[PDB]
């Protein structure tokens, strides 16, 4: 048992036609402390996979080293290491979920919720998540902490359901990610205007997108409003 | 001679005995064929009875629902080591949902058997190993030796007589490797294999044991009147 | 609950001039129930006298405990333990329980064969030597015979007159206590004789 | 590997003997006599020193009568170290049984104790037995006085008299002939020191070469008194029986 | 479990127990006989938390048992006494302690003395004339007091035992559902069957 | 001196080869299995006659429907058979149902390898091991200290071992009934035997679905061996 | 301080017929008042025809089903490809259960299939491993909800005939699988109007002699 | 730990190790154990090279394992206490865990099981012992006796030797004891015992130690004076 | 919420034992179950009583039963009464202060002992006697059991005295009720004596026994 210390907040995700879409802000958090603004918390895995993580970064950055070695131990002896027999999202995730578990099961947790965004071999899309109680779950739309309760509602008006996959087109889904993070800076105490991107797609592949920022913000109204109820100037 | 008591001895020649005696446990076993083609990839085993009244003795090993062995030798070493197999195609499903490579499975044999021969107080094992798999990479055959000597082949044989089988499958190679999507074809191919190690005895219902791996086929294997078809 | 005053009891040590004397009282309870009134809380290993106030199980434990030790002892040393040596040995044993004590307060009273000096010691539950040349106290009425030993004592009595201060020292501190009495006795330790003389005292 | 090293110290003959007990009884046979006599009254227990020098500093030595307790003493013969290491550990089965039941251990159960540790070693752990045998002299309110013998087999017998180390044969044969039941301490004394006298492979026996003691209910009234003998008084003790 | 109580009189020890038991709401049983015979001269009587009470007296019954085999020999009283008490002592520093609290009874065959001791679960002993375990020595032990003699009969230790029993029958707000009274003497072990 | 997993030069075992040699010395035990059941049957070989016969118990119940006999260094079956009857009442009670005969078999096989320097040497005793589930019917399985079980129609193990094969071979056929089997058990025991076969020196025992496994009271196998007597006088 | 449990809501029923068995179950995941997914599957197939969910805390629940699987898997190896029973399995999940009695698995387990005699067999399990087998069960978060309509509808509490007042029970006669369906469907569209937790999905699984078939239901997703 | 294998199978299939073991049986004094209709009888050899011995604490050759079974054996003296104190704990297991006290077959399959063990066990060697178990089960009047040895092997007997010159007084027994009719009394079975030791013994005199016993944990260990009764008549009656 | 609630009983008589068991578990206010098997047959000859902890009940007596088979296999004879609930008992000893919940009796009717009852407890509690009652209705049960229990009750009428005593806390206890389970354990096995739906048993025996006046039917 411990408590967070340095934590990243809301990871969030969704599924389009051709593949997957993952973001996250560059914020380390010391508790209402905006300490440390250039963190990066989508870490790629191979060409195919990214892995979002929030929550304790001491423990995300534990993770990381996990995730590098995952991909040194599978290149041993692996004459198809880059081809038929490279790393799948779906054995990375499934590693993380029984670590994830069996920390908790110690009762000594991985204090962080994770999100696996990738594309199969076959070209199928691979989203799932999982956190420090070993709960995993899969969806067309998924987000962590804030993401959760923010994002997830505007992302799902876009797909709703899985036959709404097919109609999303990257373009459309990249805007609703980037619109997500803009409500999220507006909303989240615990967020920042800097993010990172990441693309999965199984035709054009892994697209990596950092130092994005929050633009095309809503101020302006603000000047309008004295007061909090009979004041008028 | 001086140098046969232990496995942690080398002989002035750089042999270890009790290995090449270990080795020897194989060949007294009774005969085991290995092929694979592109798509599929069998094993055959003669399997061998004590007398009239007994029962013939298994030969063939599942490991997993795309892996398995037949041993040739002692049969108790041979399941300490499917029972390995077993364990860890296991934990590769479990911890990474994954398949385990036929490949992966044949390096993880030879260091478990290897530690049995540098040590002291232990002994080799006692067996060899025909271990066909279909996996993300194609079909698959390898051949264990406890040794620890694993090598990845077309076809192959072991124990008694097999250097006949051996030679059939070297003239056969460019035939039998083109068999694709025909899984009667191939294991006429290997029935006839393991028929030029045959001397006096000839393949009978209960005698004969085939397994079979392949693209749209789960490990399975074939006794009794489900093998008659062959004879 | 607190283990230290759940039996109750008291011991006292005082020096004298070529003399020393060691005192308890009598009483075992449980809380407010008196149990027995022929609980000693002197023991002695050859010349060397141990008063132990405290948890009486821990009591009787430790006087077990120093009979083996001390027994062991002598007959490796082919003699008998002085009083300086056998300070150290119960420093020690009680240290070795530092973070599980035996919840005790023992005390240890003699005179050197060889040289003839008197010697007193008083320690804590977990080792700490107390060596004070005039008095030591130890048990439940602990602050009453701080009070009657601070102003009683005096320094070379003669050993029929340190019976006297050491007893009166004993029975007032013991009536000022609910959980001390029910009997007494005084050993005075001369350097080849030792008289033990129980007193006469309330019985509530 | 190790195999080839070892020597195998608890194994059996083809005719059912332990190897290494019987060496170590062959061992033990070269010691110096030590003879322990019951009487009605108290018990003896004599021993020689094995050929001593005019510079060993006898009053401060002991390698042949220990003390286990107030009640139990022992008289060693074999490998002095060995016996050391025995007599701390039986010391300390005493005072267990002190602690544990607030009573004198009686002799049989230390004796019997000890045996066991003994046969131990004959029959685990690969380890060479111990080179001692002990003639145990003890007192309790049960049999009251009582001699006991162990030896490295871990076998121990009870005794009236008896004899181990050098010369026991020869020792034994004396004990046998003069020994009566109705016998006194003084009369024990008096035949050990003639037994050890004529078994002796020295000249001639003198102080210097012996170790002596007596267990007596001669303590004042209903109690037991072990007395282990000084130079002095061994010097007495050998004049007072005629011997020098 | 409730009540026990002992007297050593001139030639015997008198064990008293209850026969209740009492699971919380209800009274499962009233004829429960609270004791084991440690050996032919020795008896023990026990209370304390349920479970064990009995597992506690029969552990050290076995033991006691293999002693007597081992030795062909019966352990005194006070050896007996100090075997448990160093149970008990032992028991305390444990992970999970014995919450059992004995009188043990026993007739010394060497000393011609019936003997008395009291033991708690600490290992708190105490050899006495007469003993009580829990709130039972708070109402008997004034009677006592004024009654007792070192040269009592059996019979009058039996009638001084009824008086204990009628205080505590008339001001225990408990129903512990009368006594087992026991015997221990040089002829060893019986049950008074009529109480 | 050399080791106790030690190979030979021609791929054996020398102390499992070497515990063959024990098993040869052994009394004899036959076991013979037919569609109605199987049977089992014992040499008791009493050393004195004021050995109490009834007290060699060569043959043991593992659970109602799996029976036992034994061959050679008898007291080291012991510990094969606590080990056998817990692997049976330990799946009992893992999956509310009987154990396969086979797979009871196969565990206690997994102890005969467990010996080096785990026990200090292989077992001195082969076993007999009958029994009935309901997926693979009556079956008999031969158990050795290699840790091979083979399965037979029938079988002989102990001192008269290959003489009674050789009779059995002849005998055996897939119709034999259960009284049959019997008095073939009987037949062959008695042939083998040093001493003259009687309801003391030898032991009856049979595994029937319905009745499960019982040891025969010398009372029954007395008229078996007079019916022996009866039909082999008849021709 | 950490809270290794968590409860992801859900509600899942079983219903063993006459030659035929049951075991649906709501596909909405949740925690607190969030959901997590629409469509995450419950009850799964485990092999020898027989079906399992494990409701209340997902974590736990996943980890059970995939032992219970690997349990099958290795059935087979040990015992010559035998088919694991209705019956046997049961009690094998009591162990798996049992064994962490000290630190539970935190869900409510059902399974579902057919006996030896052929006939519909529903087994449930509290978190510690109790078991018993069951005609009818309800498990999870709706459980209150389903249940007593079940007693009215499957077995005929309450009813009695027309005409009698009292005196003569309502007759136990057995139900189709089409009928059953129809309880299940009513049981998880009543509990989703009341329940917070139940929606979006409905997932049922059919066993037969035949082997195991699939059934989906959209379920309102407020 | 030491773990070497001691006791190991040679070519022709014996371990030596055990059969060494029984040699150490055949030098041990002789031993002999005889049950008649309502008692058994144990007899024991005391080789008389051995005088100035103290009789009274001097290790008796009979132990009781519990109130109603007892316990002899020919071999090892020291290795016989490690059986007997095993022995002795395990009774009381028993009757601390299942409430009755052990069976005279049960207690002898224990002992005998403890035997097997140091057979195939690392590190160790067999017990050079025999041993004779006797009594009467709980609530019964069936009189036991039965015999174990260092390979671990058990068995009853109606009557039964062990030790040196063993073949001898088996001989004896095997002519002179009729199983349709044992010894219907304790004085007829007594002197069947002491019969059989005069076979073998030497003299009558502390040679030979008799004990007996009865149902319901009666069991008495007899005097010289009481002995040697016996060994009167049986050689007053042969002077004929 | 682990389910809570009983009522079960087990009396010895001249025809051996009865033993009665309700039927209902509940997790807090609401029934899990009306339909649950407090009677464990732990063997043929052997049963226990189910109150406290379900599973620990379940797990630990089909165990029991495990460890009773295996002393017939070794001692080829009947285990008593006394050595079964004794095995029981020690085992939970073991586990005493880790949270096991169990108030069972262990019923047995064998040659040595005739019927027996032990009444056995997670607290260590091992106690012989006659008649037991455990669980959250046993106070209503003792009532009916202590006022027309005696030794000469035949097997017809004591069957009914077990039935109507669970009745009789069915009734009166919130958490008791469902059916009632009998059993008639002899020297050869016990018997069953079937499953007796509450509902109909009240109205049935309110009429015949003229009981339960209080109640309007
Ligand atoms: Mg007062
Ligand atoms: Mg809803």
């Amino acid at each position: 048992t411990q408590q967070p210390i340095v934590t990243g907040t809301s990871v969030i995700s969704m599924k389009y036609d051709n593949g997957v879409i993952i973001a996250a802000d560059n914020l380390g958090s010391y508790g209402s402390l905006l300490r440390f603004n250039g963190v990066e918390r989508l870490i790629p895995v191979g060409d195919n996979t990214v892995v979002g993580i929030s929550g304790d970064i001491s423990d995300m950055q534990h993770i990381e080293r996990l995730l590098k070695d995952l991909v040194t131990e599978n290149a041993y002896d692996n004459p198809l290491a880059d081809a038929e027999e490279a790393l799948e999202p779906s054995y990375i995730f499934e590693y993380l979920a029984t670590v994830m578990y069996q920390r908790r099961s110690k009762m000594n947790p991985l204090w962080n919720a994770i999100i696996v965004a990738g594309v199969q071999s076959n070209g199928d899309q691979f989203l799932r998540y999982v956190n420090l109680l070993g709960v995993t779950y899969s969806s067309p739309t998924l987000a962590t902490g804030f993401g959760a309760h923010m994002a997830n509602p505007l992302l799902r008006k876009v797909v709703d359901r899985e036959s709404d996959i097919p109609k999303t087109t990257v373009q459309v889904a990249e805007e609703a990610i980037v619109n997500a993070m803009r409500v999220l800076y507006y909303r989240d105490a615990r967020s920042s205007r800097n993010f990172s991107l990441a693309i999965i797609d199984k035709n054009t592949g892994l697209t990596f997108k950092k130092n994005l920022q929050v633009e095309n913000m809503k101020w302006d109204f603000a000047k309008d409003i004295k007061g909090y109820g009979t004041q008028k100037i | 001679n001086n140098y046969d008591g232990d496995t942690v001895t080398f002989s002035p020649t750089g042999r270890l005995f009790q290995v090449e005696y270990a080795l020897e446990a194989i060949k007294q076993g009774s005969v085991t064929v290995g092929l694979r083609s592109n798509t599929h990839a069998v094993l055959v085993a003669l399997k061998r009875n004590a007398d009239e009244l007994s029962s013939y003795q298994k030969k063939i090993i599942k490991c997993d629902e795309h892996m398995g062995l037949s041993l040739a030798g002692l049969a108790p070493d041979a399941r300490v080591l499917s029972n390995y197999l077993r364990q860890q195609c296991n934990y590769s499903s479990l911890v990474f949902n994954r398949k385990l490579a036929v490949e992966r499975a044949g390096h993880l044999l030879c260091d478990k058997a290897q530690k049995n021969t540098q040590s002291y107080g232990g002994r080799p094992y006692g067996v060899g190993l025909l271990i066909i798999g279909y996996d993300k990479s194609g079909a698959h055959l390898l051949e264990f030796q406890p040794s620890g000597n694993v090598t990845e082949l077309y076809g192959t044989a072991i124990g008694a007589r097999s250097q006949g089988a051996k030679t059939y499958l070297e003239r056969t190679l460019d035939t039998f490797i083109k068999i694709d999507g025909n899984p009667d074809e191939l294991i006429k191919a290997g029935v006839e294999a393991i028929s030029q190690s045959l001397r006096d005895e000839s393949l009978t219902v209960d005698n004969l044991s085939i397994a079979i791996v392949g693209k749209d086929t789960p490990f399975t294997i074939y006794d009794g009147e489900a093998v008659a078809k062959y004879i | 609950s607190d283990p230290s005053s759940i039996n109750g009891g008291i011991v006292v040590a005082m020096t004298g001039k070529d003399c020393v004397a060691i005192a308890c009282d009598l009483r075992l309870g449980s809380q407010s129930l008196g149990v027995s009134n022929k609980f000693e809380k002197i023991f002695h290993y050859g010349h060397v006298f141990l008063g132990i106030t405290g948890l009486a199980t821990d009591v009787t434990t430790l006087n077990e405990m120093f009979r083996y030790k001390t027994n062991l002892y002598k007959l490796k040393e082919e003699r008998a333990i002085e009083p300086e040596t056998f300070t150290q040995l119960v420093s020690s044993s009680l240290y070795e329980r530092r973070f599980g004590p035996y919840f005790v307060g023992p005390v240890v009273a003699g005179i050197n064969s060889k040289s003839g000096k008197p010697f007193i010691a008083g320690f804590d539950l977990i080792g700490c030597i107390d060596e004070a040349k005039d008095f030591i106290v130890s048990g439940t009425a602990s602050d009453q015979l701080f009070g009657m030993c601070e102003s009683l004592y005096e320094p070379n009595l003669e050993p029929e007159d340190l019976f006297e201060t050491i007893s009166q020292a004993l029975l007032n501190a013991a009536d000022r206590d609910a959980l001390s009495g029910w009997g007494a006795v005084v050993y005075i330790i001369k350097k080849d004789e030792v008289v033990k003389r129980y007193l006469k005292m309330r019985q509530d | 590997g190790s195999r080839r090293y070892d020597s195998r110290t608890t194994i059996f003959s083809p005719e059912g003997r332990l190897y290494q007990v019987e060496y170590a009884l062959e061992s033990i046979s070269h010691a110096g006599t030590a003879i322990g006599i019951m009487a009605s009254d108290g018990i003896v227990l004599a021993a020689e020193r094995k050929v001593t020098s005019t510079l060993l500093e006898q009053d401060t030595s002991t390698e042949k009568l220990y003390k286990l307790n107030d009640k139990i003493a022992v008289a060693v013969a074999g490998l002095t170290a060995d016996a050391e290491i025995l007599i701390n550990t039986a010391r300390i089965h005493a005072q267990n049984y002190l602690k544990t039941y607030n009573e004198d251990i009686p002799v049989e159960i230390l004796v019997r104790r000890l045996s066991d540790i003994k046969q131990g070693y004959t029959q685990h752990g690969g380890l060479r037995p111990f080179g001692v045998s002990f003639i145990y002299a003890g007192y309790d309110d049960r049999y009251g006085y009582q001699l006991y013998t162990s030896n490295p087999s871990g076998n121990y017998t009870g005794w009236k008299a008896i004899s181990v180390g050098a010369n026991t044969s020869a020792a034994q044969t004396l004990l046998q002939m003069d020994y009566k039941d109705d016998m006194k301490v003084d009369d024990a004394i008096e035949l050990a020191l003639k037994t050890l006298s004529k078994t002796t492979d020295s000249s001639a026996l003198t102080y210097d070469r012996l170790e002596f003691a007596t267990i007596r209910k001669g303590a004042n009234d209903g109690e037991v008194y072990q007395k282990i003998f000084k130079p002095q008084e061994i010097k007495d003790i050998l004049v007072k029986t005629g011997i020098t | 479990m409730d009540i026990i109580l002992g007297i050593r009189v001139q030639d015997s020890v008198i064990l008293a127990s209850s026969k209740a038991v009492t699971r919380g709401i209800s009274v499962l049983k009233d004829s429960d006989d609270k004791t084991r015979q440690l050996s032919p001269h020795t008896l023990m009587s026990f209370a304390g938390e349920a479970g064990d009470t009995v597992q506690f007296a029969e552990y050290i019954q076995a033991n006691i048992q293999l002693y007597s085999i081992r030795e062909d020999y019966e352990l005194s009283p006070q050896a007996v006494s100090s075997f448990v008490r160093q149970e008990l002592a032992k028991s305390i520093r444990s992970r999970r302690p014995y919450q059992v609290n004995v009188l043990i009874g026993g007739y010394d065959k060497k000393k011609n003395k019936p003997e008395l001791y009291q033991i708690d679960y600490l290992g708190t002993k105490v050899e006495l004339p007469y003993g009580a375990h829990g709130y039972s020595g708070f109402y008997t032990f004034s009677l006592l007091d004024h009654h007792y003699r070192p040269d009592m009969t059996t019979e009058e230790g039996l009638d001084l035992l009824k008086l204990c029993v009628q205080e505590l029958e008339k001001r225990m707000p408990m129903d512990f559902k009368g006594v087992i009274v026991k015997i221990v003497d040089k002829d060893g072990i019986r049950q008074v069957d009529d109480f | 001196d050399r080791g106790v997993s030690t190979f030979s030069p021609e791929g054996r075992l020398f102390q499992v080869e070497y515990s063959l040699e024990a098993i040869k010395l052994g009394s004899t035990a036959i076991g013979i299995a037919t569609k109605e059941g199987v049977v089992l049957g014992v040499e008791k070989r009493a050393t004195s006659p004021l050995l109490e016969s009834d007290s060699i118990e060569k043959i043991v119940e593992i659970d109602r429907h799996i029976g036992c006999a034994m061959s050679g260094l008898t007291a080291d079956a012991r510990s094969m058979i606590e080990h056998a009857r817990t692997a049976a009442v330990t799946h009992n009670l893992y999956y509310d149902e009987d154990i396969n005969v086979e797979s009871l078999t196969q565990s206690v096989c997994d102890l005969a390898l467990r010996f080096g320097e785990l026990m200090s040497r292989p077992f001195g005793v082969a076993l007999l091991i009958a029994g009935h589930d309901a997926d693979d019917g009556y079956q008999l399985f031969h158990a050795e200290p290699s840790g091979t079980f083979y399965r037979y129609n029938a079988k002989a193990i102990g001192s008269g071992s290959e003489g009674a094969q050789a009779e059995l071979l002849n005998e055996w056929h897939s119709s034999l009934t259960l009284k049959e089997a019997e008095l073939l058990v009987l037949k062959i025991l008695k042939q083998v035997m040093e001493e003259k076969l009687d309801e003391n020196n030898a032991q009856l025992s049979c595994i029937t679905k319905q009745d499960g496994f019982k040891i025969y009271d010398n009372e029954k196998t007395a008229e078996l061996i007079k019916e022996l007597k009866e039909k082999e006088a008849a021709e | 301080q950490f809270n290794p449990y968590g409860d992801n809501g859900g509600t899942i029923l079983g219903i063993a017929g006459e030659d035929f068995a049951v075991l649906a179950g709501d596909t909405r995941n949740i925690t607190d008042y969030s959901i997590n997914s629409r469509y995450e599957p419950k009850v799964f197939d485990c092999g020898d025809n027989i079906v399992m969910s494990a409701n209340g805390f997902a974590a736990d629940g996943d980890a059970l089903v995939k032992r219970f699987k690997n349990s099958v898997k290795w059935y087979h190896f040990d015992h010559n490809d035998k088919k694991l029973s209705i019956n046997s399995a049961a009690r094998n999940i009591q162990h798996l259960l049992y064994g962490k009695r000290f630190f539970p698995y935190y869900v409510h387990t059902i399974i579902a299939g057919l006996d030896e005699d052929g006939k519909g067999a529903v087994y449930s399990f509290d978190p510690v491993g109790s078991y018993e087998r069951e005609q009818c069960r309800a498990g999870g978060a709706a459980a209150s909800l389903i249940m007593p309509f079940l007693d009215n509808q499957v077995n005929f509490k309450n009813q009695y005939e027309p005409g009698t007042n009292g005196k003569v029970k309502k007759p136990l006669k057995y139900l189709s699988v089409e009928e059953v369906i129809k309880l299940v469907r009513d049981s998880f569209t009543s509990a989703t109007e009341r329940h917070i937790q139940v929606g979006d999905g409905l997932e049922i699984l059919i066993v037969t002699k035949d082997g195991v078939r699939k059934e989906f239901y959209e379920l309102k997703r407020d | 730990g030491y773990d070497r294998a001691l006791s190991i199978f040679s070519p022709d299939g014996h371990i030596f190790q055990v059969e060494y073991a029984l040699e150490a049986v055949k030098r041990g004094t002789c031993a002999v154990g005889v049950k008649g209709k309502n008692c058994v009888v144990l007899g024991c050899e005391r080789r008389s090279t051995l005088k100035l011995q103290d009789t009274r604490i001097t290790p008796s050759k009979v132990s009781k394992i519990d109130s109603h079974v007892v316990l002899s054996f020919s071999g090892l003296n020291a290795d016989s206490r490690i059986l007997i104190e095993k022995a002795r704990v395990e009774a009381q297991s028993h009757r601390l865990t299942l409430e009755d006290p052990v069976t005279v077959e049960y207690l002898t399959r224990y002992v005998a099981g403890v035997q097997q063990r140091y057979t195939q066990s690392g590190g160790v060697r067999p017990f050079g012992v025999s041993t004779l178990i006797a009594g009467f089960d709980p609530r019964d009047d069936e009189p036991k006796l039965y015999q174990t040895e260092p390979s671990g092997i058990y068995s009853s007997w109606s009557a039964q030797t062990i030790g040196r010159n063993s073949k001898t007084v088996r001989e004896f027994l095997e002519k002179n004891y009729d199983r349709k009719e044992p010894p219907a009394t304790v004085e007829e079975c007594v002197k069947l015992t002491v019969r059989s030791l005069l076979e073998v013994v030497q003299t009558g005199a502390k040679n030979i130690e008799i004990t007996v016993v009865k149902p319901d944990s009666d069991i008495v260990a007899l005097s010289s004076e009481e002995i040697n009764q016996y060994v009167t008549q049986i050689e007053q009656e042969k002077q004929e | 919420k682990i389910a809570h609630g009983a009522t079960t009983l087990a009396f010895r008589f001249q025809g051996g034992i009865i033993v009665a068991v309700d039927s209902r578990a509940t997790a807090g206010n609401w029934v899990a179950s009306q339909t649950v098997k407090k009677v464990i047959e732990i063997n043929p000859f052997l049963l226990g009583t189910m109150a406290g902890g379900a599973a620990d009940c379940q797990f630990w007596e089909t165990w029991l039963g495990s460890q009773c088979r295996l002393h017939e296999l070794r001692e080829k004879e009947r285990i008593s009464v006394a050595a079964a609930s004794r095995i029981l008992s020690n085992l939970v000893y073991q586990y005493k202060g880790a949270g096991l919940s169990m108030g069972t009796m262990i019923c047995g009717y064998t040659r040595k002992e005739g019927p027996t009852i032990y009444y056995v407890d997670s607290d260590g509690t091992r106690l012989k006697g006659d008649i037991f009652c455990v669980g959250s209705g046993q106070t209503f049960a003792y009532g009916v059991l202590d006022s027309n229990y005696k030794w000469d009750l035949s097997v017809e009428d004591a069957l009914y005295l077990g039935k109507r005593s669970i009745l009789a806390a069915a009734h009166r206890d919130a958490y008791s009720g469902g059916s009632v389970n009998l059993y008639h354990v002899t020297e050869d096995g016990w018997i069953y004596h079937g499953n007796h739906d509450v509902g109909e048993l009240f109205w049935k025996v309110k009429e015949e026994e003229g009981s339960f006046n209080n109640v309007i039917g």
